[PDB]
């Protein structure tokens, strides 16, 4: 079960495979983009326009495509923005290469050209960069928001998405420190409840997890009581109560004395264990198993809410901000072995009776977990993806104040620059540098084709104004506004992101054009 | 059967040559090989290609044998031994059809390899301290081999990671295992960092670390083959209970037993505790209270080198530890390279090894300069091991081919045809060096023949400018024993292929 | 039918080399003979190269070229007809290898013309006139 | 589905072009054609290829019409009009795959041709009707590919001066049917006889009685075979030819027997009428035309108004040639008839040699039709590509994108010339463009030099008509094929 094909004709097989990958992802590019139906292994129906999930759930058997996907993962992991453009641009770069192959251009002569042409394009893009953070700090916050809405207004939340941008820009403002000059995106957890509306999503200044207090007589809010070590959370596997197995018992009872004798044992272990909560230093107790009712009533006098059947990772997320520990026994617990917060309160959301638990530090917290609602279970999944992506939108805008005015205008601006350097080639490479422009044009072309605009005249419309007039942003009208000028529409992409799109795509040309054999061995 | 078995055997050898044909050279092409483990590799390394080649034809299994041995016997030449050996088979097709017996063919190849290696011996130039040293010679060779790469702008950083990395190795016992290579995602090529020690993952799914001293001026390393944990952050384990009152007592008792092991380690006094198995939360905070380093996920490749670095060893027992199991370096510190946790030892004076930590934009982007450093390490390795230098880049195959033609001018008889083919076959190396590089093979080969015939024995293939030039002056230097053992290896390989007249198959 | 490229070039070689198998053995006073048979059953065996080719039934269109060129050698000079086919088939067989090495057919033809242009000069050097018969008669050994 | 119809029309025509692609150039590859009549032919003549292709594909039979039109228009380079058509169709396939409707495509090719002809008019090397230096220069270089081109230097004034006499200086049309080339065995290649009148392939009466010549000769054409099923009947037939005093008689070659029974031939001798036999149908169209006479099919319809007039009628028998020349027609309705007798060694040599001169006659006509010489070696195709690419940069809209693809298609001629010459295709066209960045006519693909140089300096120029009609007629084919919407049978 191996392949046999000799000559450059094998590269025609390889490129024709890439055209299949593109025919999938192509139609997903743009805010007017078309969705894909994803058949889950279990039959679950997922509908998304996100090329990261489209490529992740895309299953193809040609190993050339498996390379294209594995390499595109680096766009999602390092940057997290335009994985879609990596595949779309690469396909066009390979499509123009197919023409170069037939013209007799040696495979390496092709690769050397795309490398030097990228050195021209990225440089000419830098000549047009702009500083989104210029002037005042309040202007930074303003423009930071104006762009964040461009990523959120493209999803189902677009009706009132400004509210998801409210939590996003304010979150990264809380999570970003200009002295640190970096944003640890793991400091933000994405979590919501199934059902609700856009206005039911909240900006939460602290940790919220899918839990509620296990006993209604315990206080829904615990405070340090003016000066204590905040609110400590007990993270244990066993409850504070007389020991009772959760599998089998097998306690032989020989007489009535022995029968009720366990209740005597329970009374001392009831008060001992609930005193061991207070002595151990827990203000609330969360254990993998629940707590005895009589212990629960003895906990009441000390205001010791508790929660049952909770996994370690969920309490870990709290323990990250509170510096808690999973101590094997309650006897070695301390004010520090049990992590500390300032306030734990249980919040009800209108008709939502879930009443989730929120852990705050009564100050600027080291972590936030924002609250997401949406009218359909699957809307919530994508809505949190919008917060994930818009979190990376502002994360890159913090990383690099340099931005480009996008919408295909930067690609056409770079395309025109490549055509300017075409006349300066006057050599064999002139064949290849020109094709780089023909490939750069496929991004604004794809943007127009997914929008319902003229696939050819749109290219001449953008090139006309970006050539005869000025480098002023002349974008694609996919948003349905009046005309071009994304500076007026405040549609902006990160500079470092577009640089990575061009450079990573060039790497894909180095990877695909330099594979001459596909040897697929069997398995024993 | 008969001579037709040779014809079929030759056709099998052609398959191997054509497969490895594009792999030759720094400008060469990669092969995508899907393994039975579903792991797929894309590599230009002939050894990687060989390990996964999956040859089933008994005749071509011979070519794998001589090539796999070329790797361990010499250390380089896994591609050239398959190219040269294959062309010596391709040149044999017309000679077999004309009825030249296999002894007549093989005898001449055995006479030719003797006549050829003699001239490889004549060409060798002795370069150890010859008007050069570490900083000059190794840079002239490393800067050349690392040219025409994604580091074209950043060579000084990879020359630092190349020449000073290998020159700082133990030269009395010099081997590739002395430099480890670890892929660090994130960063830039001009910012990629090298370390004197070895690195570790320390990426546990449990958070709450780093609030623990990770740095010691005089660490004391204790390595265990067992885990140090009780309560796991993710899964759990069955704990057996004897009584409803002892259901929670065994949990307390489980604290006692692991606390006891951690207590005996607490007294042991190791400032660094390494383990091959995961470390739990009880030990996480416990050793934080002890203010010593402890981490699992340590490999033997990292750990056995730690033993050389600090002078410890592995002892799982908590009470039976002999002082010789603990050692100390000049500095230990967990490194945050590239905004990612990679624990390492820093500046161990007893360490005979080091590690290049590779930073870059993407994992594949690193891989491009990764195998480049892999080769660069070998570039210096041979610069020190082999004082006898022959001109690389095809110049040797030019020099030999001329002497072979003169032997065919003087030697008359049935040996004349065989000698000439042995020479014609040596042009497959410069031919594939040109076709894999993108040059005009007919133009370059004809200019190589005319230029060499003018008396210049150092002419060779220049990859920077499509031209023929003095590769000796370009410091494109290759070991003599590599070319000698490769040429002897190929001749024996052709003696194995040409000498088979029957294949006997036991089926069942 | 449309046959072009590597196919028609390989078919032309199979034809020319096949024709050579009919002339290969006819060269020399120690030659081996070949016999030709028609439908009515007449048979003839000859070592004469002009007869071997003159009676040869060639159907492949590339061989019809080899015969037309060979017959002209006989009509014009009357000898050297055996060398025509043998030389030609080795020229084409080795030419096929040149084609597979990415040498354009025009380049091959141009250079083959150059070699002939030089060859006549080397013939002028090695040849001798009607001599070696006066003072010593090497035609004695011819006799 | 009209997209399937167009797909088939494009694929089919491309396969015809890929067949001729190898034939362009003096180093061109030969095509073998096995015909249904049982003859296998091998030739590099392009019209021969498509003529004997016997194309059955209804769409590809338009490509034959393209070839014949190029031959009747200019008469040279008819290989290139098919190659140009092929590239424009291959580029059209790219345009069709881009989703541009054929109507937009065709009209854009129309506008490209309008600009393309103007580009050729710019680079025109000026000629003149009196410029016999350049006329002899170019004509003999068009004969340079022939068997003996050294003797073609003397064949040059044959073609040049003979056409300059038949054609007025200020004239837009020359008729190549009015210049008849006739072969004759004997003589040398430089030996030809150019006659300012009609030339008869036969002589006077075959048997004794031939007058061989006439003064004040009136030429009639009676074509019908005269033989007995007789004396008075066969004699009276030819008597009336004497009645109107007709002194020269032309008789069409008959499929029954020889022209006329000897009774009426010797009677025509007794009538003193010069008898010319075995005249061909096309000869009558040539001969009766220049003479200003009307042919008569039968022997009964002889009349007086159809009498001719010839100043000189004599038998030209040189070393046993036996061909008659008639000069001094002086007919009000006639045209300057020119006929040439081609002397030479072998009958087969003079037959092909005549055809080599027909090629040359087309060259001079092309220069009279439209003045100018254009660089050979595909140089005008590289120059046009650069100019239309430059103009497509300022042109806006889908019309610009199609203009750009037109420029890509213009490379098929310099590319084909380079491939059949055995030079690296990209190397050559790269060098061609670099040279056109400095020079204009200073460029061209040279077979002798194996590189780029000035075909003017290499004495390789082609009539501007050849290039102008090549682009013009090609745009007509592109329109015709792209406009094919469906194929239906009629019965």
């Amino acid at each position: 079960n191996k392949k046999r094909q000799h000559g450059l004709e094998a590269k025609k097989s390889h490129i024709l495979a890439a055209r299949s990958v593109a025919s999938i992802i192509k139609t997903s590019l743009g805010p007017r983009g078309l969705d894909k139906i994803l058949i889950s292994p279990d039959g679950e129906i997922t509908i998304t326009n996100d090329g990261a999930t489209i490529l992740s759930q895309m299953e193809l058997d040609n190993e050339i495509a498996k390379l294209l996907v594995q390499l595109s993962k680096s766009q999602d992991d390092e940057i997290g923005d335009g994985t879609t453009g990596v595949v779309v641009l690469a396909s066009a770069l390979l499509d123009q290469a197919l023409e170069l192959i037939q013209k007799g251009i040696h495979p390496i002569k092709i690769a050397n050209g795309f490398d030097e042409a990228a050195k021209l394009a990225i440089s000419k893009l830098e000549e047009t960069c702009d500083d989104i953070s210029a002037s005042n700090d309040e202007l930074f916050r303003d423009f930071l928001l104006r762009a964040a809405k461009t990523s959120l207004g493209s999803k189902i939340v677009s009706k009132d998405h400004d509210r998801f941008a409210e939590m996003a820009v304010e979150a990264v403002i809380n999570v970003m420190d200009k002295d640190r000059k970096d944003v640890d995106f793991d400091l933000i957890k994405m979590q919501g409840r199934v059902g609700g509306s856009i206005s039911d999503s909240k900006l939460i200044n602290g940790v919220i997890l899918d839990k509620d207090f296990s006993h209604p007589q315990m206080p829904k809010c615990v405070l340090p009581k003016e000066g204590s070590d905040g609110v400590k959370l007990a993270i244990l596997t066993c409850p504070f109560e007389p020991p009772k197995p959760k599998t089998k018992h097998k306690l032989d009872i020989s007489s009535v004395e022995e029968y009720q004798k366990l209740q005597t044992y329970e009374q001392d272990k009831f008060k001992e264990m609930i005193d061991d909560v207070k002595k151990a230093g827990a203000d609330v107790v969360i254990c993998q198993w629940g707590f005895d009712d009589e212990a629960n009533h003895l906990l009441l006098q000390n205001d010791l809410p508790a929660v049952r059947w909770v996994g370690g990772q969920e309490l870990e997320h709290i323990a990250i901000s509170t510096n808690g520990r999973i101590v094997p026994r309650f006897q070695d617990l301390s004010k520090d072995k049990l992590g500390t917060c300032s306030r734990i309160y249980e919040q009800e959301f209108g008709t939502t009776k879930d009443r989730m638990l929120i852990i705050e530090q009564s100050k600027e917290t080291k972590t936030v977990t924002c609250f997401v609602r949406g009218s359909n279970k699957m809307i919530v999944d994508e809505a949190e993806r919008a917060l994930h992506d818009s979190l990376c939108v502002v994360r890159n805008l913090v990383k690099d104040s340099r931005v480009v005015y996008g919408g295909g205008a930067a690609e056409v601006t770079m395309s025109l620059a490549v055509s300017e350097e075409a006349d300066k080639q006057r050599g064999i490479d002139q064949y290849a540098f020109r094709g780089f422009a023909q490939a750069l044009d496929t991004i604004p072309m794809t943007l127009a084709e997914n929008s319902g605009l003229d696939p050819i005249g749109t290219l001449s419309t953008l090139k006309s104004k970006q050539l005869k007039e000025k480098i002023s942003n002349i974008g694609v009208d996919c948003l349905g506004y009046g005309s071009n000028d994304m500076k007026e529409l405040f549609v902006v992409d990160p500079f470092i992101g577009k640089k990575q799109q061009i450079l990573l795509a060039t790497q894909l040309c180095r990877m695909i054009l330099k594979i001459d054999n596909v040897i697929i061995s069997g398995k024993d | 059967q008969g001579k037709g078995q040779i014809i079929s055997n030759i056709n099998a050898c052609v398959a191997v040559q054509e497969a490895l044909k594009p792999t030759l050279g720094p400008l060469g092409s990669d092969i995508l090989i899907v393994t039975s483990n579903q792991k797929t590799t894309i590599s230009n390394d002939g050894a990687t290609i060989l390990k996964l080649l999956d040859v089933v034809h008994p005749a071509a299994k011979t070519l794998v044998d001589i090539s796999r041995a070329q790797d361990a016997e010499v250390g380089d030449g896994t591609t050239s031994v398959t190219i040269l050996a294959g062309e010596l088979m391709k040149e044999a097709k017309p000679f077999l059809e004309e009825g030249i017996s296999s002894h007549l063919i093989m005898k001449g190849y055995r006479k030719a390899v003797s006549l050829a290696v003699e001239k490889i011996n004549e060409l060798a130039v002795d370069i150890t301290s010859e008007k050069s040293s570490g900083r000059e010679l190794l840079e002239r060779c490393a800067r050349t081999a690392m040219s025409s790469k994604l580091i074209h702008n950043n060579a000084d950083f990879f020359v630092k990671m190349c020449v000073d990395a290998v020159l700082s190795l133990d030269r009395n016992d010099l081997d590739d295992k002395l430099i480890g290579i670890k892929k660090i995602p994130g960063g830039a090529m001009e910012e990629s960092l090298f370390i004197n020690g070895v690195a570790f993952k320390k990426t546990f799914s449990y958070a709450g670390f780093e609030q623990q001293p990770k740095k010691f001026n005089n660490p004391k390393i204790l390595s265990l083959n067992v885990e140090l944990e009780l309560k796991a952050e993710k899964d759990n384990a069955e704990v057996r209970v004897e009584h409803v009152e002892d259901y929670q007592a065994i949990v307390d008792a489980e604290w006692q037993l692991i606390f006891e092991k951690l207590r005996q380690v607490e007294e042991t006094g190791a400032n660094i505790v390494l383990s091959k198995l995961p470390i739990g939360d009880l030990a996480t905070q416990f050793f934080a209270d002890r203010n010593i380093f402890c981490a699992g996920r340590v490999s033997a490749d990292d750990m056995n080198r730690v033993i050389q670095a600090v002078g410890g060893s592995i002892q799982s027992t908590t009470s039976d530890i002999k002082p010789e199991h603990l050692g100390t370096c000049a500095l230990f510190e967990e490194m945050q390279i590239g905004s990612e946790r990679y624990n390492l030892f820093q500046g161990c004076p007893q360490a005979k090894t080091c590690t290049l930590l590779l930073r870059g934009g993407a994992e594949q982007v690193i891989a491009e300069v990764e195998r480049s450093l892999h080769d660069a390490i070998m570039i210096v390795k041979r610069a020190l091991q082999n004082k006898l230098i022959v001109a690389g880049g095809g110049a040797t195959e030019m020099e030999v081919s001329k002497c072979l033609r003169d032997y065919s001018k003087t030697i008359a008889g049935k040996q004349q045809m065989i000698i000439n083919a042995f020479a014609k076959a040596l042009e497959v190396i410069p031919r594939q060096l040109c076709e894999n590089a993108g040059f005009d093979a007919i133009e370059i080969l004809n200019k190589l023949r005319l230029a060499h015939s003018k008396g210049e024995k150092w002419y060779g293939v220049v990859f920077e400018t499509e031209n023929i030039g003095d590769n000796f002056a370009k410091f494109v230097w290759e070991p003599a024993l590599v070319k000698i053992n490769a040429l002897n290896s190929a001749t024996e390989a052709t003696n194995l292929i040409l000498s088979v007249d029957e294949t006997i198959t036991n089926k069942g | 039918e449309k046959i072009s490229g590597d196919d028609i070039r390989n078919q032309n070689v199979l034809a020319t080399m096949a024709v050579a198998n009919v002339v290969k053995s006819s060269l020399g006073p120690v030659g081996l003979d070949k016999m030709l048979v028609d439908d009515i059953g007449d048979f003839t065996v000859t070592n004469d190269g002009a007869t071997i080719l003159s009676l040869l039934d060639v159907q492949h269109p590339a061989g019809k070229i080899l015969v037309e060129l060979a017959q002209q050698q006989d009509r014009e000079i009357g000898d050297g007809t055996t060398s025509v086919v043998i030389i030609a088939s080795e020229l084409l067989k080795r030419a096929n290898e040149l084609v597979k090495n990415k040498i354009h057919p025009t380049t091959i033809i141009t250079g083959f013309r150059v070699a002939l242009r030089e060859a006549i000069r080397f013939i002028n050097e090695v040849l001798s006139t009607s001599v070696d018969t006066l003072g010593k008669e090497t035609l004695i050994n011819i006799a | 589905k009209p997209q399937e119809v167009r797909k088939a029309n494009i694929i089919a025509a491309r396969s015809v072009a890929d067949a001729i692609r190898t034939s362009l150039g003096p180093k061109g590859m030969d095509k073998m054609i096995k015909t249904s009549r049982g003859e296998i032919i091998i030739s590099n003549d392009g019209h021969t290829i498509l003529k004997q292709m016997a194309i059955l594909h209804p769409v590809a039979r338009m490509l034959v019409e393209v070839s014949a039109a190029q031959d009747s228009e200019a008469g040279d380079g008819t290989t290139s009009v098919v190659i140009l058509t092929g590239a424009l169709l291959g580029a059209a396939e790219r345009l069709l795959n881009k989703g541009i409707h054929p109507t937009i495509i065709a009209d854009s090719f129309q506008s490209a041709a309008k600009r393309s002809v103007d580009i050729l008019l710019e680079m025109c090397h000026k000629v003149s009707l009196s410029d016999r230096e350049q006329l002899v220069r170019a004509a003999s270089t068009s004969l340079s590919s022939k068997i003996v081109s050294q003797y073609s230097s003397f064949l040059a004034p044959l073609a040049v001066d003979s056409v300059l006499k038949i054609s007025d200086e200020n004239s837009k049309n020359v008729d190549l049917n009015d210049i008849r080339l006739v072969k004759k065995v004997g003589g040398t290649i430089d030996d030809t006889e150019m006659i300012d009148g009609v030339v008869l392939t036969q002589t006077a009466i075959k048997s004794a009685g031939g007058p061989t010549r006439k003064e004040k000769a009136k030429i009639g054409l009676i074509q019908f075979q005269i033989s007995p099923p007789e004396r008075a009947y066969l004699l009276n037939i030819c008597k009336k030819i004497k009645k109107a005093k007709c002194n020269v008689l032309l008789i069409q070659k008959s499929i029954l027997r020889d022209a006329v029974n000897d009774l009426a031939l010797h009677f025509l001798s007794k009538l003193n009428i010069m008898v010319v036999k075995d005249i061909e149908r096309e000869e009558i169209e040539f001969l009766s035309k220049g003479l200003g006479c009307k042919p008569i099919a039968d022997i009964e319809l002889f009349t007086e108004d159809r009498l001719g007039s010839a100043d000189l009628v004599e038998e030209i028998d040189s070393d046993g040639s036996k061909i008659v020349r008639v000069t001094g027609i002086r007919n009000n309705n006639a045209r300057p008839t020119v006929s040439v007798v081609i002397r030479g060694a072998n009958n087969m040599i003079i037959d092909e040699t005549e055809r080599s001169l027909h090629d040359a006659l087309c060259v001079i006509r092309c220069l009279v039709k439209e003045r100018g010489l254009i660089a050979g070696g595909g140089a005008p195709e590289i120059e046009i590509s650069r100019r239309l690419s430059k103009e497509a940069r300022s042109m806006e809209g889908v019309q610009a994108f199609i203009w750009q693809e037109f420029a890509s298609a213009l490379e098929v001629i310099p590319t084909t010339l380079a491939e059949n010459a055995g030079l690296n295709s990209i190397k050559v066209v790269t060098e061609l463009r670099s040279k056109h960045e400095n020079g204009e006519l200073n460029d061209g693909i040279s077979v002798r030099r194996s590189g780029t140089t000035n075909t003017y300096e290499e004495h390789i120029l082609q009539p501007v008509l050849v290039s102008t009609s090549a682009i013009t007629l090609a745009s007509e084919c592109v329109k015709s094929i792209l406009r094919i919407d469906d194929i239906a049978f009629s019965r």
